[PDB]
């Protein structure tokens, strides 16, 4: 009883955001919680910020 | 009678039909969004008793409305992407369409 | 004197690369050195403006998830190379550059056609690589000035355009030091040094200036301190088509316009004298023609005029 079927694929990029997982290969998991921007880091001597 | 895979729908807008080719299948690389339409499809609805009414109807604004019916298939509310791939399995003895 | 401060200014530039550079201030008095340095990192860090890639175009490619024969990149790493394409506009907020190319090799930025008001500071930034002789490709960039980072999905087309998120700060990293000034006749006064690490898109002294201003601009306000309805409510009572006794009743009840008119019940009309039963469904009739009714509650009427 089925003539056709069409089907189709849809592609969509998810980014990060608060809310979202995140884990190390330690046990060590956690939640985000605030993106910060890139002058509220804590930087080196250098100004490279982690 | 058989549903009909077509971008013929009466019902709808031009603008609604915008995004499908000539056999009711949306392009590859289209952008939508939810409701917009991926296949038109129509499903049989005549009946064999044609009152004075239906008889005006069809006469002003067609046949085709008075036969079949929408039975599209639309994005769900929520969702949106790209449109990559597209896929279509005919049954043996029934002829292939353009995009197949 | 105390009330007598020694005002900084800008020394020496160091240029020690195209995109590497110091900035020296003095003299500076005590304690201003690390006030002065931490707003000027927070400001060149925030607000520097830039050009960037917002949109491209490719002959063959209907989207990002797809490949080219020929090429050896995807159509998303080629994106992603031209979202890292540093070019300087001299005298308006947008451009097209045009990019053709055939050949086996790499396909790098110093065979974009040249322009006027365009200049291409790295020109030997890798784009694509063909890997075949019978190749070729074509593209339109679109390039435009603007300031922090504005991502695609935030801000119909055609199929076929595709677009690049932006990143307009010229800027890749500030660090600054304060040391001692041998000025000649004291010993409590400072020294700025500022490192500043760019894309060479910019002028270093330039940015200081902007920044300056900018800061300059924000402290002003400081230092002088001190502290809709629907329109078819809004239309006259005679719009309507009532015969000459409602019309009569209406006016007798000073009624001027919908909205008035949609706020009374109908009891309130039943009560009124000369007002009988037929009037208030002819009433009620032409209302309903205009989709209203009577019992509406609104706020804040008449609507201040």
């Amino acid at each position: 009883g089925v003539l056709k079927i069409v089907k189709v694929y849809l592609a969509v990029k998810r980014r990060i955001q608060p809310g979202d997982k995140m884990a190390g290969r330690h046990g060590n998991k956690g939640v985000i919680s605030k993106i910060n921007p890139i002058e509220d880091m804590p930087y080196d001597e250098n100004g490279t910020p982690v | 009678g058989p549903e009909e895979i077509t971008a013929d729908i009466p019902n709808v807008g031009e603008a609604a039909l915008s995004k499908l080719d000539e056999s009711g299948i949306v392009y590859i690389g289209a952008e939508v969004t939810g409701g917009d339409i991926l296949v038109g499809k129509v499903t049989p609805k005549g009946e064999t008793q044609l009152t004075p009414e239906e008889k005006l109807l069809r006469a002003i604004f067609g046949e085709k409305a008075s036969d079949v019916k929408d039975s599209s298939l639309r994005v769900p509310n929520g969702v949106s992407g790209t449109v990559i791939d597209v896929q279509v399995f005919t049954r043996d003895g029934v002829e292939k369409d353009k995009r197949a | 004197s105390v009330t007598e401060f020694l005002k900084p200014r800008l020394v020496d530039i160091e240029q020690v690369s195209s995109t590497h550079a110091k900035v020296t201030l003095e003299p500076l008095e005590r304690g201003f050195g690390h006030t002065l340095g931490n707003a000027l990192r927070r400001i060149l860090l925030s607000s520097m403006p830039g050009c960037a890639v917002t949109e491209v175009e490719i002959d063959g490619v209907l989207h990002e998830y797809s490949t080219k024969e020929g090429v050896q990149e995807d159509i998303l790493e080629i994106l992603l190379n031209l979202k890292g394409l540093a070019v300087r506009v001299q005298g308006k907020d947008e451009v097209i550059l045009t990019l053709n190319k055939s050949g086996i090799g790499p396909v790098t930025a110093a065979d974009i056609t040249h322009d006027g008001d365009v200049e291409i500071v790295k020109p030997q930034h890798v784009i694509c690589h063909l890997t075949d002789e019978n190749a070729s490709i074509s593209m339109r960039i679109k390039v435009q000035r603007g300031r922090g980072y504005v991502p695609a999905s935030t801000r119909e087309r055609p199929i076929g355009r595709l677009l690049v998120d932006a990143c307009y700060s010229p800027v890749e990293r500030i660090a600054y030091n304060v040391e001692a000034a041998r000025v000649e006749q004291r010993t409590d006064l400072d020294k700025l040094v500022i490192e500043m690490e760019t894309n060479g898109t910019i002028d270093p002294e330039e940015a200081i200036r902007r920044a300056a201003t900018i800061l300059a601009e924000q402290l002003e306000a400081f230092v002088d301190l001190r502290d809709e309805f629907d329109p078819i409510l809004l239309r006259p009572v005679d719009d309507l088509e009532l015969t000459v006794r409602s019309a009569n009743c209406l006016k007798a009840e000073a009624i001027h316009y919908i909205g008035d008119l949609v706020q009374r019940t109908e009891v309130e009309l039943l009560k009124t004298p000369n007002l009988g039963k037929k009037s208030l469904t002819e009433i009620k009739d032409v209302l309903a023609s205009r989709g209203l009714s009577l019992g509406m509650r609104l706020e804040n009427w008449p609507p201040a005029s």
